[PDB]
Formats: structure tokens, C-alpha cells, sequence
């Protein structure tokens, strides 16, 4: 094969649906492994300021107990066929999810139904699960990275859901019921909003099967959405007592349907990232990356496209050290400023063999697989395949990088966090300012 | 905060606002805080009545 014969002969996601609504997808090989899971259209946007954390808390006591297994009896299960059970839960997805062998498919797939269907939710594991959200709370407060992004979020949209943490400030975990709970279970575990995903040595007409002998009580054939008003705005928490700073700087980027993502990933895959730990150091192609080695600017700097329905996050975060937040910002910024004015072929071309490859290397293993179908079929309804995303890709050059750039970048308002010995972190109008270029 | 952005331009409106004022005099009032006798040439034989500085 060329890479366009063997994006031509990947294997084809097959999606079906139940009645009530339930859409089943997977896409076949020949291991001998298999993933499969429920992705649920139902996050912390979902959620309001006294039902915020909720779905975490759901999610938490996922695998503590059904009315059908009790307790450590499902883990019992999982463990006793070699098989893994894992979730997660971000503002707008919940995923509950098995790795197992091709053979335990159909008890997979029951387990599945059992723990979206019929978790018990009983009060004391909600006290002991409450204690224990608590205690990870305190350690997420740990992390540098998810505090400044959740900081990001909070000023980013502030005003609406997407403000909200997934997890809920400790004040709502501590109130939260068991009430509450079933509520969010009853309003967003619904089959309409779910997907049943497998990746692996599966057939899709088994699983279909066993979809409809396990699936085809939930809730046949309403509260869901509202946009999420983005703002130009900074929050700076300063701690000298942090041995770095983190910088989060975001303008609004496209939601999740939008072609602009293609080019604008591209865009970022010209940023690129860095950290300290890299053997190309100097020597890189990203401007960005190459002066961070060569100036010891920064610890690690990272791009991001984070995408929701209808708006996102696009942006930057970096680590540094008290003394180098403001090259980092003057170096970061200008770079946008230089792609959206002078783009240039040669790293369109680089950035987007990088796209592609981040694309084909991502899709690795059955549980990347059954994530992207998931995830897929709840934000574009569909499984886009990689011969598309490459038709999209050879699409791009330095004409349509310059104008998206433009269009979301140039003399736009960002949102910035700032965590840590932040004392040189420029004020908001001088990044404001740093968002256009006088000479253009 | 930093100088520029803060400073320059509230330096720059007190610097309309003192032109303002400065040109009010040159253009409305230029003989306001002088005095008539310096438009009459030195005479070292008469003497103002008056003798102030400004
Ligand atoms: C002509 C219009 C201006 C223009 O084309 O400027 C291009 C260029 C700035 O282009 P840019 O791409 O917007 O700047 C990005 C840089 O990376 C610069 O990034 P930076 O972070 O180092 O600086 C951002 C910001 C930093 O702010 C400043 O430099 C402060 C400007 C003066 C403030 C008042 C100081 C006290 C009086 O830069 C500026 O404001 C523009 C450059 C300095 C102009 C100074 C004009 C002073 C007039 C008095 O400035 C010059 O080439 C200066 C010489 C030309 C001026 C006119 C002759
Ligand atoms: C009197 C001259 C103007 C003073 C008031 C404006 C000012 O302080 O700066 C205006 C202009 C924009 O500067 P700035 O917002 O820093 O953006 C630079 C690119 N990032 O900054 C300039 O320096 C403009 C220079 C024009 C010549």
C-alpha cells in the first residue's frame, strides 16, 4: 500500500440502532481483544450551580454496586475474566468502558447495560464516595495543569455551564443526594443520548444483538444545551510559594462541527510543543520550540484545540519560571501573529504531516478506536474515516492556514489563566495588544 | 502596573488638558499674567511706578 491504498482498505465502522433510539457502532479486526463501552451525551454543561458535579459523583459510584451485582461482585466479575473497567467524564461526554477478550463480548456488553441501567446508588457508599471526591479534589488541587485549565474554562465562559468545573465545587459534593443522583441518571442516561461502541475483534451484528438483549429497556424513541457565551477575560492566582507558573492563553476557537478545525489544527502542529525533556531541542522546526531550548524559557509549551458544540478553547499553555513568563507570551503571540500574516507552504506541509500522523498514531489499539467512535458519533453524528481527514488536509495551505488564523486569532479578545509567580505575567492589555501587529 | 498602556495615555490627556489651558491663554487672554510696561522699551532714566518680578 501508499498510505492512500491503506487508508483505503481500513475497516468500516458499522453503526445501527435500536428502537429506543440506542446507536450501536464498531469497527472490526481480527485481534483477539476487543473494547467496548457507552459514551453518554451528558457532562458538567449539562449541570447547573446546585447539581454541579453530579455526573462525577454518578460516575464514581459507577462500579460500586448494581442491583444486580452487588458491591465487589461486578468488580469480581471483570477481574475474574482478565478483563478492565474504566470511565471518564469531561463537561460534555461521560464514557464507561471494558477491555476484554473477544470471547467475553456478550458479559462485557452485559456489564455494560447493568452499570448504565441499574447502578444502586446506596447511601452509604454516596457518604463513603463523597468522602473519597473530597480527598481527590484536594489532590487536583495538586496539579498545576488541570487547575489552570479549569481556571481557564471559569473565565473563559464565565456566566455559563461551561464555566463549571466536571467535578463541582466541594461545597456541592458535600450536598449533593442521593436524590439528586438518580435525578441526573433519570434526565441524562437516556438511549437517545447514548452510544454503544466496540473496537476490536467484534462483530457489529453480535453486538447489535447483544445491544437489543440488554439495551432495549432504556428510555424509547426535555432539557439539553443552551451557548455558551465566550469571554476576553484573565483570572491570576498568585502563589510565589510555586516553583513555576502556569499560563493559559485562549481566544474562541470553532465547536466540534466545524470544517475551520482541520486548518486551524494544522496551525498548531506549526506551534507545535515542547518540554525540556527533548532530544531536538535547538534544532526544531517550531520557532517557538527551538528559541524555549535555546533561551531555557520555559519547562514545556503546548497548543490545544479544545472543541465543544458550538465554541472552544484555542490556545496555548506553558510552564516557566518567574522571570520568563513575558518572552513567553512575546514569543507565543507573535508566532500567531507570523501565521496569520505570513503562513508560508513548506510548514503547511510539515504541519500537516504532523496532523496525519497524529491522526493515524492516535487510532492505535482497540480502546483509541472505540473512544473515537464513541466520541465521534456524539459530536459529529458520525464516524468521520481518515481517508476524509486526509481529503481535508490535502486541502489545506498557506493561503487557508493564513485566513483561519486570521479569523480566529488576529485582534481577537483571548482568555488568559495565571497560576503560580505570575508577578511578570503582562497585563491583559499589553496581550490584547500582542493579539495584532501594527507593521501589518 | 506597567507604565505604557496605564501612564502614557493619562499622561497624554494631562498633556491635552495642560495644552488646553495653555492655549486659552496664548489665544484668548496672551497678556494675562504679564504687565503692560514691558511693551514700552527700557528707560534707564525713568523708573516704573511699580517694580514687581512675575
Ligand atoms: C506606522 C505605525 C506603527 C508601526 O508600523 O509600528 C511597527 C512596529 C511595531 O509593530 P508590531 O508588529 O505591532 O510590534 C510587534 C513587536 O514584536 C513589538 O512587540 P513588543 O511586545 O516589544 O512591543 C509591543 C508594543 C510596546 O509598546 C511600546 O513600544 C510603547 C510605545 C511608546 C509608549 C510611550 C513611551 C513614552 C513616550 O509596541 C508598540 O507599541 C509599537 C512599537 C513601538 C512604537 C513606539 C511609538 C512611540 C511614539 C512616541 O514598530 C516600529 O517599527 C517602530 C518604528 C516605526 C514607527 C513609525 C515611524
Ligand atoms: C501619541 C502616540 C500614541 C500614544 C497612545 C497609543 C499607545 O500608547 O500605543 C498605540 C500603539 C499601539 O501599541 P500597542 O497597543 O502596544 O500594540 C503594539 C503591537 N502589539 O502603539 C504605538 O506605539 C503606536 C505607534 C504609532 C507611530
Amino acid at each position: 500500500a501508499t498510505y492512500a491504498q491503506a487508508l483505503q482498505s481500513v475497516p468500516e465502522t458499522q453503526v445501527s440502532q435500536l428502537d429506543n433510539g440506542l446507536r450501536v457502532a464498531s469497527e472490526q479486526s481480527s485481534q483477539p481483544t476487543c473494547t467496548v463501552g457507552v459514551w453518554i451525551d451528558a457532562g458538567s454543561r449539562y449541570e447547573n450551580e446546585k447539581n454541579n458535579g453530579a455526573g462525577y459523583f454518578v460516575e464514581h459510584l459507577a462500579f460500586k454496586g448494581t442491583k444486580n451485582r452487588p458491591g465487589s461482585a461486578l468488580e469480581k466479575e471483570v477481574e475474574s475474566m482478565g478483563a478492565h473497567l474504566n470511565a471518564y467524564s469531561t463537561r460534555e461526554h461521560t464514557a464507561y468502558y471494558i477491555k476484554a477478550l473477544s470471547k467475553d463480548l456478550p458479559k462485557a456488553v452485559e456489564l455494560l447495560a447493568d452499570i448504565v441501567q441499574n447502578c444502586s446508588l446506596e447511601d452509604s457508599q454516596i457518604e463513603k464516595e463523597r468522602d473519597v471526591i473530597l480527598q481527590e479534589l484536594q489532590e487536583n488541587d495538586s496539579s498545576m495543569r488541570d487547575v489552570v485549565f479549569d481556571y481557564l474554562h471559569a473565565t473563559a465562559f464565565q456566566g455559563t455551564p461551561l464555566a463549571q468545573s466536571v467535578e463541582g465545587p466541594s461545597e456541592n459534593v458535600r450536598k449533593l443526594s442521593r436524590a439528586d443522583l438518580t435525578e441526573y441518571v433519570s434526565q441524562h442516561y437516556k438511549a437517545p443520548r447514548m452510544v454503544l461502541a466496540a473496537a476490536g475483534g467484534v462483530e457489529h451484528r453480535q453486538l447489535l444483538d447483544l445491544a437489543q438483549k440488554h439495551f432495549s429497556s432504556l428510555s424509547g424513541t426535555v432539557p439539553a444545551f443552551t451557548p455558551c457565551r465566550f469571554t476576553g477575560s484573565e483570572i491570576r492566582h498568585r502563589d510565589d510559594a510555586l516553583p513555576l507558573a502556569h499560563v493559559a492563553i485562549a481566544v474562541e476557537g470553532p465547536g466540534w462541527a466545524n470544517p475551520d478545525n482541520v486548518p486551524l489544527q494544522v496551525a498548531n502542529a506549526i506551534i507545535g510543543h515542547y518540554d525540556s525533556t527533548y532530544g531536538g531541542g535547538t534544532h526544531m522546526s517550531s520557532t517557538l520550540a527551538s528559541v524555549a531550548a535555546t533561551r531555557k524559557l520555559c519547562q514545556s509549551f503546548q497548543t490545544f484545540n479544545i472543541c465543544y458544540a458550538e465554541t472552544g478553547l484555542l490556545g496555548a499553555h506553558f510552564v516557566c519560571d518567574n522571570m520568563s513568563i513575558d518572552d513567553m507570551m512575546f514569543f507565543l503571540q507573535g508566532q500567531w501573529m507570523r501565521l496569520c500574516t505570513s503562513a508560508t507552504e513548506s510548514e503547511v506541509v510539515r504541519g500537516k504531516n504532523i496532523l496525519r500522523n497524529a491522526l493515524v498514531s492516535h487510532l492505535d489499539g482497540t480502546t483509541p478506536v472505540c473512544e473515537d467512535i464513541g466520541r465521534s458519533l456524539l459530536t459529529y453524528g458520525r464516524r468521520i474515516p481518515l481517508a476524509e481527514w486526509e481529503s481535508r488536509i490535502a486541502e489545506v495551505d498557506a493561503s487557508v492556514v493564513r485566513e483561519v488564523c486570521s479569523k480566529y486569532f488576529y485582534d481577537q479578545c483571548p482568555a488568559v489563566a495565571g497560576l503560580g509567580p505570575i508577578e511578570q505575567l503582562p497585563d491583559y492589555n499589553r496581550i490584547r495588544s500582542g493579539m495584532f501587529w501594527l507593521r501589518f | 502596573i506597567p507604565f505604557h498602556p496605564y501612564y502614557t495615555i493619562k499622561d497624554i490627556l494631562g498633556a491635552l488638558f495642560m495644552m488646553l489651558i495653555l492655549l486659552i491663554l496664548v489665544l484668548f487672554s496672551p497678556d494675562l499674567l504679564g504687565d503692560p510696561d514691558n511693551y514700552t522699551p527700557a528707560n534707564p532714566l525713568n523708573t516704573p511706578p511699580h517694580i514687581k518680578p512675575e
